[PDB]
RNA sequence: UAAUUGCGAUAACGAACGAGACCUUAACCUACUAAAUAGUGGUGCUAGCAUUUGCUGGUUAUCCACUUCUUAGAGGGACUAUCGGUUUCAAGCCGAUGGAAGUUUGAGGCAAUAACAGGUCUGUGAUGCCCUUAGACGUUCUGGGCCGCACGCGCGCUACACUGACGGAGCCAGCGAGUCUAACCUUGGCCGAGAGGUCUUGGUAAUCUUGUGAAACUCCGUCGUGCUGGGGAUAGAGCAUUGUAAUUAUUGCUCUUCAACGAGGAAUUCCUAGUAAGCGCAAGUCAUCAGCUUGCGUUGAUUACGUCCCUGCCCUUUGUACACACC
């Protein structure tokens, strides 16, 4: 590309979603550190949000930042498909959302809390400590819990 | 994590200073040179060919190759 | 109907026909023989229809609980 | 009709056919030069021929070649085989005797096979193996 | 050419040999410009067991 | 390994005891000799044994050969 | 340090007990008229070349 | 001399072509580019980001023009490769119709390829003079 | 039902986990008999008139 | 060298080295020779060769192995441990490449330089398990010539993959350091070390 | 010698089963007979680029000729040929040249005598005897189960990356198979991010799918040694396909979640040339489901060409109180 060169202005380490970010790494990834941005999900919104992804976590203005957690929260706004998203028809309030962050831990907790208080296989399942996907149990996983 | 990843105006002329001598310069020997991993070290390769120093004698991925000016 | 027909036919001489021969031994311990008369015989006769050799195998089980087995040839067979 | 041979080149199971008729020289294969070919490093095989017998000899003939088959190794060595073919056939109805066994001489001497079919062939798998001779796995108990 | 492929066996037990059956079919056309007579005539004869013969038609 | 047979070498024997005059050290013509002169059913088989009954003639020419 | 030449003119035979050992009778380079036996290790034919770290001393069998 | 695109090495061609595709402005980019993936057999989006599509514009097009027709089956079926499946083996898989059928509507647009009887997608005439002169004018970078 | 099988302690893997595994878990073939297939357990034989009539 | 062309039209340095010397990539066969008699027979070099790539029958008989051109031999070797098994093409290039990076340093026909490190590498006698009852000591062997530039190759290579592994270094550079290294042996190199401890312990057991 | 394959020795001589021969398939035929269900050259109709001829295509018949390539009938071909080394100058073995081919030409099919309480009564409307036979052990219908999971063992698939992953682009096989009283192989057109949908279509097939444009692979980029962009287990949400039925999730797709695994102890499998290994495909099964098999072609090595050390087995000699034969 082109030999750079810049001053003070990057800072290593910076800290979005409530998580941390390392600079130095190639920033489309440096996203993906945060729970709920998987590469795609990164890519997308960095090209949605007007970003340099030759960049690396290093430089980005703050505003660029701003912006790109903005779409990163608000992605049926920017409009970013909805196949594209890890949580959609809810399932009460039946939208779709992104959810990311600290805040895909307790989205699994809910979905497994439902299944476990309607009593559904699924939830004993899980509440079991086993595979719930159908899978054979006799032979694998035995290192386990 | 370890370094190497920026450019400190230090780095860069540490890199118009020491490569003579280099008879060999590829991704791996700028490496080498305690500096540049091997993203800014291809911007390397092909700025140091902005001109000078660096004379191309070998062509590829993985594989470039180049011997001091002369 | 009449889109298909059956005829008879003799055939030149049972004695070169493993079928025939078959057959024959089953009627012949069928209809109460011998165990060696029956095949003795039905080699002697294929034999005797000019044949270049002949073997019959008895397997299974006569009269004693025990199952054996019993080749009765003669003349000459390749096998290979 | 001007004078014309055809000949062909044959690796695994690629085969190559060459047309060698009288031209002002060209030399390509399926529809390209054979400047192109890649493969690539083994480009060199395929221009190996000219230069074992002298760049010029292509003078007074086209040539052209059309590879189906095999896989890319496989269909660079059928074509060297059947350029190298084709210009000595051309030598044998048209050229001299002794022209044609020069240029056998100068293949034939340092060789690739270029005159002659490699007959080595896949040998068939058997039950009990994934290969030819591979056999499967045993524990014994 | 007709493969089929089977275990020897007709249980389990015992080395998997495998077997293999074949059987060949080869087919052929002659193309024939005549009338109707010849046609016929040479198609009701040259009648032979285990030999197909079709006779077509036409051009399309 | 290449060891002739019992049929292939007694036949050599047996052509080179009753046709010794005609055979001739060169195998393309023993063989056709062979055709010619003895019934046989493949053509490998006869090819063996004109080869060898030229082998035994060849060596013959230069002193006798037991059997 | 002395090299010293050796050219193989007969091949003996295998020893070892595994057999892949090869005995040789070799006559050496610079002054023949002078033969010793060798024990190989690699595979040898008639007119290679040995070099023979220490240049008197000869073995025989191999279990 | 004379000129087709045979007499032209696959890459610098379809960069050639890539790069003019691109120069020009007409084009049509169906908007989805950038948000999506060309197979499902792939894991991550393009690279060239903006543009690829100019890529895959040249390579079919020197592609259709190489022989009689083409449709976006054989294409799928080319433009694909294998798709880790995981754990478990790999195996061929075609790449998206989309990308594809919207890369032929474009360049039959830009008339450059036109739908073909027996079936497909045979190369313009026009497309023929357009890719004979950049071929020509890759050949002429290099003299 | 479902209630009792999520309520019921003494199930699912923790509990399973903690628990010593058996030794005839990691047994051995078994075999039982072998040096007896040639050795006839009917008690009954045949008898050379039998087998003379039948053979 | 007397151009000369026709219709579709053949490259400069092409025409020009093809039709002249029959060498390398590159590279020239004349001069380069085999520093240790012996070797010599089983080390090729000449008849030469364009790249390293051919169809050959180098199997179906004892010796003929030691016909197949010495670099292509080397080449060979490269393409191995179960992901690579195959790949000629990758391995060729790895060595187009190597020669090249080899040539860089110091001069000489880095075909050459190869030559030598092979000459420089094949252990003059070891040693195998004899019995002599149960506690195997160890008989001192002379090895042959053969055995000598296989595991000549087998050693240049495998210390230069062993190297290259889970490092910033490309196969081409490591390989090129191993065969650097050992071409003027210099106990820095896998290969040299390995020879020279093969001969310590099969002076130890004499 | 692969071979009780041969030579030779010889109270033996000369033979037959089995090995060999035979058969099938892969290799060679500018020799034979041919072909719009295979193709080549000329010609017309015609596109493009150069223009000086030229170069690259279109056109199941616009005509003429051909059989190199493809097809399959008939032949021919090789007999370890020629020469030379070696051997009791025997059968043979080795090297060189020639050759499509010289390891039984490569690979299979067939395959004697005898043995086993090997496996199969769960393939059979093959079958003895025993059991059972209407509150059935007959049969069918609904639903579950063979998948259940502290864990031991076997065959496997995918990996630990830089001879690499990703992304453009290049772009090449062979063996198969496909719908009648039916819904099989499916091109093409549109719609769809994808999976798929929809309208038409060719094929009972060298004719159509299909040149099955397969994958490894090649090239130009991105990444750069960081559990990394290697790896993709586990899990969440949504969309479609087969099916009367998909919950314990048939399968397919999208987003997200991103485990172990940094080359694997003692051990142990397989293999000698287009072989090993890598790589895909077709066929079997099949409504739907291949991480399996059976075949197939593509890319294509390193190392022996030896021995009896381990193991296994055959053979002599020898002992036997065994012969239902060391169970
Ligand atoms: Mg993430
Ligand atoms: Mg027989
Ligand atoms: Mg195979
Ligand atoms: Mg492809
Ligand atoms: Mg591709
Ligand atoms: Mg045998
Ligand atoms: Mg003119
Ligand atoms: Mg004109
Ligand atoms: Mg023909
Ligand atoms: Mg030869
Ligand atoms: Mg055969
Ligand atoms: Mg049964
Ligand atoms: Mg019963
Ligand atoms: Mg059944
Ligand atoms: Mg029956
Ligand atoms: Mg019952
Ligand atoms: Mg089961
Ligand atoms: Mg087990
Ligand atoms: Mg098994
Ligand atoms: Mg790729
Ligand atoms: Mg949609
Ligand atoms: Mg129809
Ligand atoms: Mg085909
Ligand atoms: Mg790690
Ligand atoms: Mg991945
Ligand atoms: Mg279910
Ligand atoms: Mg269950
Ligand atoms: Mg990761
Ligand atoms: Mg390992
Ligand atoms: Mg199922
Ligand atoms: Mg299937
Ligand atoms: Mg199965
Ligand atoms: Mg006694």
């Amino acid at each position: 590309s082109l030999v750079v060169q810049e001053q003070g202005s990057f800072q290593h380490i910076l800290r979005l979603l409530n998580t941390n970010v390392d600079g130095n790494i190639k920033i489309v990834y440096a996203l993906t550190t945060i729970k709920g941005v998987g590469r795609r999900y990164s890519n997308l919104v960095c090209k949605k949000a007007d970003v340099d992804l030759h960049k690396r976590a290093g430089e980005l203005t703050q505003e660029e930042l701003e912006r790109i957690v903005q779409i990163m929260q608000n992605p049926t706004h920017y409009k970013i498909p909805a196949w594209f998203l890890n949580r959609q028809n809810d399932i009460t309030d039946g939208k779709d959302y992104h959810t990311l962050a600290n805040n895909v831990e307790s989205k699994l907790r809910d979905d497994l809390e439902r299944l476990k208080k309607i009593r559904a296989h699924r939830g004993i399942r899980h509440f079991w400590g086993l595979r719930v996907r159908g899978q054979h149990t006799k032979t694998t996983g035995r290192r386990r819990a | 994590a370890q370094h190497a990843v920026i450019l400190d105006q230090e780095k860069y002329d540490r890199i118009l200073k020491e490569v003579p001598t280099y008879r060999y310069v590829s991704v791996s020997v700028l490496v080498d040179r305690l500096k540049i991993g091997g993203s800014l070290a291809r911007i390397a390769l092909r700025h140091l060919e902005k001109e000078g120093i660096i004379k191309p004698i070998s062509k590829h991925s993985k594989q470039a190759i180049y011997t001091r000016a002369t | 109907p009449g889109t298909i027909v059956l005829y008879a036919e003799r055939v030149q001489d049972r004695g070169l026909s493993a079928v025939a021969q078959a057959e024959s031994m089953k009627f012949k311990l069928l209809n109460g023989l011998a165990i060696r008369r029956a095949a003795y015989g039905v080699v002697r006769y294929v034999m005797e229809s000019g044949a270049k050799g002949c073997e019959v195998v008895v397997s299974g089980k006569l009269r004693a609980a025990r199952a054996k087995a019993m080749k009765f040839a003669d003349g000459f067979l390749i096998h290979s | 009709a001007v004078p014309s041979v055809q000949t062909f080149g044959k690796k695994k199971s690629a085969t190559a056919v060459a047309h060698v008729k009288a031209g002002k020289g060209l030399i390509k294969v399926n529809g390209s030069p054979i400047t192109l070919v890649e493969p690539e490093i083994l480009r060199f095989k395929v221009y190996e021929p000219l230069l074992l017998v002298g760049l010029d000899k292509f003078s007074n003939i086209d040539i052209r070649v059309r590879v189906t088959g095999g896989g890319h190794v496989s269909q660079v060595y059928a074509i060297r085989q059947a350029i190298a073919k084709g210009l000595v056939a051309y030598h044998q109805k048209y050229v001299d005797e002794q022209s044609k066994n020069e240029l056998k001489k100068a293949f034939t001497s340092y060789d690739r096979t270029l005159l002659i079919a490699d007959s080595r062939r896949p040998e068939p798998k058997k039950f009990g193996g994934k290969g030819a001779r591979s056999r499967f796995q045993k524990s014994y108990r | 050419v007709l493969k089929i492929s089977t275990r020897k066996t007709p249980n389990g037990e015992g080395s998997k040999t495998w077997e293999t059956y074949e059987m060949r079919i080869h087919k052929r056309y002659i193309d024939l410009e005549a009338p109707v007579q010849i046609v016929k005539r040479i198609t009701q004869i040259t009648i032979e067991p285990g030999v197909d013969v079709e006779v077509v038609v036409a051009s399309n | 390994g290449r060891v002739r047979t019992k049929t292939v070498k007694r036949a050599s024997k047996a052509l080179i005891e009753r046709y010794y005059p005609k055979l001739t050290l060169d195998f393309q013509t023993n063989k056709r000799l062979c055709d010619e002169i003895a019934t046989i059913q493949s053509k490998r088989l006869r090819n063996k044994i004109a080869g060898y009954t030229t082998h035994l003639m060849k060596r013959i020419q230069k002193g006798p050969v037991r059997g | 340090t002395p090299v010293t030449l050796a050219k193989v003119i007969k091949v003996l035979g295998r020893t070892g007990s595994r057999g892949g050992v090869t005995q040789v009778r070799v006559e050496f380079l610079e002054d023949t008229s002078r033969t010793i036996v060798r024990n190989v290790k690699g595979p040898v034919r008639e007119n290679d070349i040995l070099v023979l770290m220490e240049s008197e001393r000869e073995a025989r069998r191999l279990r | 001399p004379g000129v087709s695109v045979r007499d032209v090495a696959a890459q610098d061609f379809i960069n050639a072509y890539a790069s003019f595709l691109q120069r020009q402005g007409k084009l049509e980019v169906p908007g989805y580019v950038d948000i999506v993936k060309t197979s499902s057999g792939n894991e991550m989006p393009p690279q060239d980001a903006e543009g690829w599509f100019y890529k895959r514009a040249a390579s079919v097009a020197r592609h259709i023009y190489m022989r009689k027709q083409v449709g976006v089956g054989k294409l799928n079926k080319l433009y694909g490769g294998a798709k880790s499946r995981g754990v478990r083996p790999y195996k061929h898989i075609d790449a998206s119709g989309s990308i594809n059928r919207k890369v032929l509507q474009a360049l039959e647009k830009i008339g450059i390829v036109e739908i073909s009887p027996k079936g497909g997608r045979r190369i313009s005439e026009n497309g023929q003079r357009d890719l004979d002169r950049i071929a020509a004018q890759t050949l002429e970078e290099d003299e | 039902g479902n209630e009792g099988a999520i309520r019921d302690k003494t199930a699912g893997r923790r509990n399973n986990r903690s628990k010593d595994v058996t030794d005839s878990a990691t047994t051995k073939k078994s075999n039982t008999r072998r040096a007896t297939d040639r050795h006839s357990r009917t008690g009954k034989t045949d008898t050379k008139k039998k087998v003379n009539q039948g053979w | 060298f007397t151009p000369v062309v026709l219709a579709t039209p053949i490259p400069e340095e092409v025409q020009q080295a093809q039709t002249e010397i029959k060498l390398f990539n590159k590279w020239s066969f004349e001069e380069v020779e085999v520093k240790d008699a012996s070797l010599v027979d089983y080390v090729q070099v000449r008849q030469p060769i364009f790249v390293a790539h051919t169809a050959g029958r180098y199997a179906n008989k004892r010796f003929r192995k030691a016909q197949c051109p010495i670099i292509e031999r080397l080449t060979n070797s490269l393409m191995m441990n179960g992901r690579n098994n195959g790949k000629k093409l990758k391995a060729v290039r790895i060595i187009k490449h190597t020669l090249d990076i080899i040539n860089v340093l110091t001069d000489q026909n880095p075909i050459q330089v190869v030559v030598d490190a092979i000459t420089n590498t094949g252990p003059r006698e070891d040693t195998t398990r004899v019995g002599g009852g149960g506690a195997a000591r160890r008989q001192a062997v002379d090895v042959s010539p053969l055995r000598r530039v296989n595991q000549a190759i087998a050693l240049l290579t495998i210390g230069a993959r062993e190297a290259a592994f889970r490092n910033i270094k490309t196969i081409a550079e490591t390989l090129a350091e191993e065969l650097i290294n050992a071409a003027k042996g210099s106990s820095t190199s896998y290969a040299i070390k390995k020879k020279d401890e093969l001969e310590r312990v099969a002076k130890s057991n004499r």
